[PDB]
């Protein structure tokens, strides 16, 4: 045997790094099943944008989760890790106002100018500035601190002047790590050593994560840059992330309204304004799409009715929007910390679970709850009002959903109801699904005949029908009426009526599948 | 989602129709003639003769 | 002659379509062989098998003549079937000699691979209808060699013996 | 019908050329023996075969039900069957007589010659695909003679133990 080294350079050798007291290790995977979207606070991401994150990428991407002692802001990040264990989705980042982005601006001869700008605002440069470097990721340096080197580099082959660009990571202990490395040319035709181009606006924003550059065309010919020791980014911020107006909120909703990644359902990731939340029932009902909602947790019973009602959701125009009550603690899995957050994303599990189980047309009749599919892993559950009964005749009244205790011992969701008050066969959950998942099949027909050489015809819109419902009968979805005297045995009718020849007109039936949720016992003596 | 009570409206298209008459109307074989005349030419047409005799 | 029969289509049609429902069949040609270290004889490799995967029974005779079966331990060494085919070059053969000349244990991947699943010039596979045998021992069987066989190619007959089956 | 289909060529297309990559397939009808000191009855034979090339296992059962197989002793001896034409003066008839007359050992080596590697009127031989079996017996069994076979020619079939085999 022989030495062994602790951190890897550029030599071919094995290195072990010292023994630490204190990690955790996680394992993720992939998956697309079902595609999820939602806004929330986080630490760094770059704001009113939609980011893709998946079971490995929610750590790079988002951030470190925010501490439970700040107050309000370690919610969303909860949710999404919950939600993100089955499939992955979409988020959009919210910001305050009083938030900034670090800049650093370069002198003709090379020294560094720093400043900071809101995030709306365009970088302008000041005459007798060449260049300026910025942070295109809404990360904050406050406490792990970034800092840039330049050193020179050999000049090109064509005579061209190139320099070597490094970026570093510093934690508040002293710990320095190194993050990206380039080659980076003022010059605008210049070639890199793999033949890549090397103007700078051009690299950073093809092979960099992290920063982007801004130059000036008229002075940049003229340009010197000199060897700088490390210089760290300073003035970016975030303001205080516990208090977010509602403006904020409603440009996110907006931003997700306008995206067109197709994903099957909506999240209210710890989202507790009424506004926002109505505005996030109004794309669920947009776009035939389920939603899960929830309201605040620490309220009490009592209170808990009135402020269903005070969303918008309750009434007719949004089906098939759910909305949860969970006002028991756990500890939190990151810090042991004993936090309290609310359901959201442990429904969608359910939910996702249930659809995995058909792989043809999906198999949306199965409902969310039930001791099966609908389980809550959390460490150590406490309630927070105990010796406390809730009302649950009022609660179906008032379409809040309950949670109880398993036969296993875990908590389980015991209902799956919707926010429609008509007695419609519509307040249980699969109903709406179901015709939901049949009309976006029906759009995806149609879109594809327009391009055809007759176009839309009542002859071929029965003929896709019929193949689509044969299908998703098979699937289990669909079944025969109760009562075969008063009713037809076949579980759908699509039929078409003429009336004149300018009116044509096509509608099907269907009885969905139930689901069992009453039983009752009645015992006897002989 | 135009939702009464628990039947949906997804959708309008709009339809055309065509209705005959019993008119009719038909080409003539005249041209196919004068068609045949001047493509013979192109045989002709583009052949040469390197020394004259 | 038989007052019985009854037409019904609408029933066929519908196991027609439940049966079609599901995705595809897997034709009895697409698997691969690793071997482990030794992934050059991967492509001479012409017949495979899947362990039994059972379990022991034991049987108890209760009052009267009642009797129960009940799951035992699980089986866990069998012995695999693999015909290879034989290059003139030997690799086969050279491939025997050496792991009879040194005691070697030597875990075996199989796994299939059809076209449909499939990106770009690699296979990949699924996790579901992959299978793994580890600490594997490869033995060889007597080779048939005879004039008046002109149309037929040479070869091999390997038995392979597992100890544990990992899935 | 099937909604999992998908085609890819270049897949397949793949997989065709590293099949091909490799050199050729051997066939069966190429090989040789030599019978040591008798080297004028290698034309005649008709029929070989290659040794066994296994070894014994041991097995033992652990804790619960949990079973091992492991490498034992190699092993030595074995038989072939060999089958040889017969001549008019009697070639095989005599070989098998002095062989039973006189107890004796002989070593045979089997060889494969295909007709790609070979320089002039002379075959060469390669040492991955060459194998070698020492202190071997010669046996005889029955030999069939009957009417109304006029199509075909009598051919006995010959019992070799071998002792040893080396590579």
């Amino acid at each position: 045997q022989y030495s062994i080294q602790q951190s890897l350079g550029n030599a071919s050798g094995v290195a072990v790094s010292p023994i630490n007291a204190d990690a955790t290790l996680s394992t993720g995977v992939a998956l697309n099943s079902s595609l999820w979207a939602g806004i929330g606070v986080f630490a760094r991401g770059k704001p009113f944008t939609v980011l893709a994150v998946t079971e490995s990428n929610y750590e790079d991407v988002l951030g470190e989760p925010l501490k439970p002692s700040s107050g309000s802001q370690f919610e969303p990040i909860r949710h999404v890790y919950e939600a993100i264990q089955q499939t992955s989705g979409y988020v959009v980042r919210a910001v305050p106002d009083d938030a900034k982005f670090p800049i650093i601006m370069f002198d003709e001869s090379g020294e560094p100018a720093y400043s900071a700008l809101p995030y709306g605002s365009e970088i302008e440069l000041d005459s007798g500035e060449a260049f300026a470097i910025y942070v295109d990721d809404g990360d904050p340096c406050i406490s792990p601190t970034r800092e840039l080197t330049i050193e020179t580099a050999t000049a090109d082959s064509a005579g061209n002047e190139r320099f070597l660009l490094k970026l570093t990571q510093t934690t508040s202990l002293g710990v320095v790590t190194t993050l990206e490395t380039h080659t980076v040319s003022l010059a605008e035709e210049a070639k890199d050593d793999m033949g890549r181009l090397c103007y700078l606006p051009t690299a950073l924003e093809a092979r960099s994560k992290y920063l982007r550059a801004v130059v000036n065309e008229e002075l940049i010919s003229t340009a010197k840059v000199t060897n700088k020791k490390s210089l760290a980014f300073t003035g970016g911020t975030n303001g205080d992330q516990s208090k977010i107006s509602t403006a904020a909120y409603l440009r996110a909703v907006k931003v997700l309204n306008n995206a067109p990644y197709m994903y099957t359902a909506v999240l209210g990731l710890g989202c507790y304004d009424n506004a926002a939340i109505t505005a996030l029932g109004k794309i669920c009902a947009d776009r035939l799409i389920d939603g899960f909602f929830d309201v605040k947790p620490t309220l009490t019973y009592a209170e808990a009715l009135p402020a269903v009602e005070d969303t918008g959701l309750l009434g007719t125009d949004y089906v098939s929007c759910s909305v949860y009550h969970y006002p028991f603690s756990c500890k939190d899995k990151w810090t042991q910390s004993r936090v309290v957050f609310g359901l959201s994303g442990v429904a969608y599990a359910a939910k996702a679970r249930g659809v995995k189980k058909n792989s043809d047309v999906g198999g949306w009749h199965y409902s969310p709850a039930g001791e099966e599919r609908a389980v809550i892993a959390r460490a150590s559950i406490q309630p927070l009002y105990p010796e406390d009964t809730p009302d649950e005749e009022a609660m179906v009244k008032g379409r809040l959903n309950k949670v109880s205790v398993g036969t296993s011992g875990q908590m389980i969701i015991d209902d799956a109801l919707t926010c429609c008050t008509q007695d419609n066969y519509l307040h249980f959950q699969h109903v709406p699904s179901l015709m939901n998942a049949i009309s976006r099949f029906f759009v995806q027909l149609a879109r594809q005949m327009k391009h055809s050489p007759d176009g839309i015809t009542a002859a071929g819109l029965t003929k896709g029908m019929t193949k689509l419902l044969d299908r998703f009968v098979a699937s289990g979805a669909l079944v025969a009426p109760r009562d075969p005297d008063a009713d037809g045995t076949e579980p759908y009718v699509l039929k078409v009526t003429q009336a004149e020849f300018d009116k044509w007109e096509v509608v099907w039936a269907c009885c969905p599948t139930g689901v069992a949720r009453r039983i009752q016992g009645v015992p006897l003596l002989i | 989602m135009i939702l009464n009570n628990q039947e949906w409206l997804l959708a309008i298209f709009k339809k055309k129709g065509l209705t005959p008459t019993g008119k009719l109307e038909f080409a003539t074989i005249d041209g196919i003639d004068s068609a045949l005349a001047q493509a013979l030419n192109e045989a002709f047409d583009s052949q040469v003769v390197s020394f004259n005799d | 002659g038989h007052n019985n029969t009854k037409g019904n289509r609408k029933f066929i049609k519908g196991r027609y379509t439940a049966n079609a429902a599901k995705g595809e069949r897997l034709v009895s040609s697409e698997f691969l062989l690793t071997f482990a270290g030794h992934e050059d004889i991967s492509v001479l490799v012409r017949t495979s098998q899947i362990p039994e995967m059972t379990r022991e029974d034991v049987e108890d005779y209760g009052p009267n003549g009642v009797k129960f079966n009940q799951h035992g331990p699980i089986r866990n060494s069998g012995e695999i079937q693999v015909q290879c085919v034989e290059t003139i070059e030997g690799d086969i053969l050279q491939f025997i000699k050496d792991r009879i000349a040194a005691k070697d244990y030597v875990d075996i991947t199989m796994a299939a691979t059809p076209e449909s699943k499939s990106s770009g010039v690699n296979a990949v596979t699924k996790a579901a209808t992959t299978i793994e045998m580890l600490d594997c021992k490869i033995y060889s069987d007597a080779i048939d060699f005879s004039t008046e066989d002109v149309t037929a190619a040479v070869r091999p007959s390997l038995r392979i013996v597992y100890n544990w089956i990992e899935w």
